[PDB]
């Protein structure tokens, strides 16, 4: 689901 | 003259680097979701009538060369240019998959003294990556001078994912929200609205409908807003109307 750049 | 010409025999190219995986060495994970980015990217710049060419999995040396390649092309039967960066990212800075990039660097190519057969065509630049490690919280609801010259920087645009110093979210089975959310507004609105006023949409879009869940607190209900930065001088339609 949620991963950050 | 308010508006772009944009009836040039090509609307123009529509770059797109989508680096996923990255050197063990550099501790970047695999950008899961990125590959559905862009394909709704390569679809809908497809629809608007750039000549697409996606590119994967860049090192650091492979982007700046094919960005100095491009930039040496001749454009000059070509509207406009469009670069699309999907990987990750700090400040000013975007990742090849073995280490970082200054975007100056990339951008720098296509000056308007620079890349002479782009001069007074609207350059864009769409940067999906973080910009800094600040999260969002939210909150609850006399003289001509002669000879004309226009400033080298003048032209440009960059729609950037997030805020400057900020996280930007992605989704691993959908997509960043700001690609997924730019899509959108260009898919419904680009056969009418102005482009500041698509990425206006595309501000509302990601600020309103989307909040990160997550089993970690520290980045849990977080928000994202993107941020239009734009040194055009006219407006841009992705069209033109014909005259017969």
């Amino acid at each position: 689901x949620l991963q950050p750049x | 003259d308010n508006s772009y010409k944009m009836d040039y025999p090509e609307m123009g190219l529509c770059i797109i680097i989508n680096n996923k995986n990255f050197h063990k060495s550099t501790g970047m994970t695999s950008r899961s979701g990125t590959d559905v980015d862009a394909a709704n990217l390569r679809e809908t710049f497809r629809n608007l009538k750039y000549e697409v060419r996606n590119k994967n999995d860049l090192t650091r040396e492979e982007i700046v060369e094919l960005m100095r390649d491009v930039s040496k092309e001749d454009h000059s039967k070509r509207s406009s240019f469009v670069c699309v960066l999907l990987s990750h990212g700090e400040e000013g800075i975007i990742f090849g998959t073995n280490g970082p990039v200054d975007l100056k660097k990339i951008t720098n190519f296509f000056r308007g003294d620079r890349c002479r057969s782009l001069t007074g065509k609207p350059k864009l630049f769409i940067i999906q990556a973080c910009r800094g490690t600040e999260l969002d919280c939210g909150i609850e609801t006399d003289d001509d001078m002669a000879c004309h010259k226009i400033p080298v920087e003048a032209d440009f645009l960059y729609a950037y994912s997030t805020a400057p110093g900020y996280y930007s979210w992605r989704n691993s089975k959908d997509g960043s929200w700001f690609i997924q959310s730019l899509c959108a507004m260009l898919k419904q609105y680009a056969d009418k609205l102005e482009f500041m006023h698509i990425l206006t949409r595309v501000n509302r879009k990601v600020a309103t409908e989307f909040e990160s869940f997550s089993f970690d607190a520290t980045f849990h209900a977080k928000k994202q807003i993107p941020c239009i930065v734009s040194m055009l001088t006219k407006e841009l339609y992705f069209y033109h109307q014909l005259h017969h």
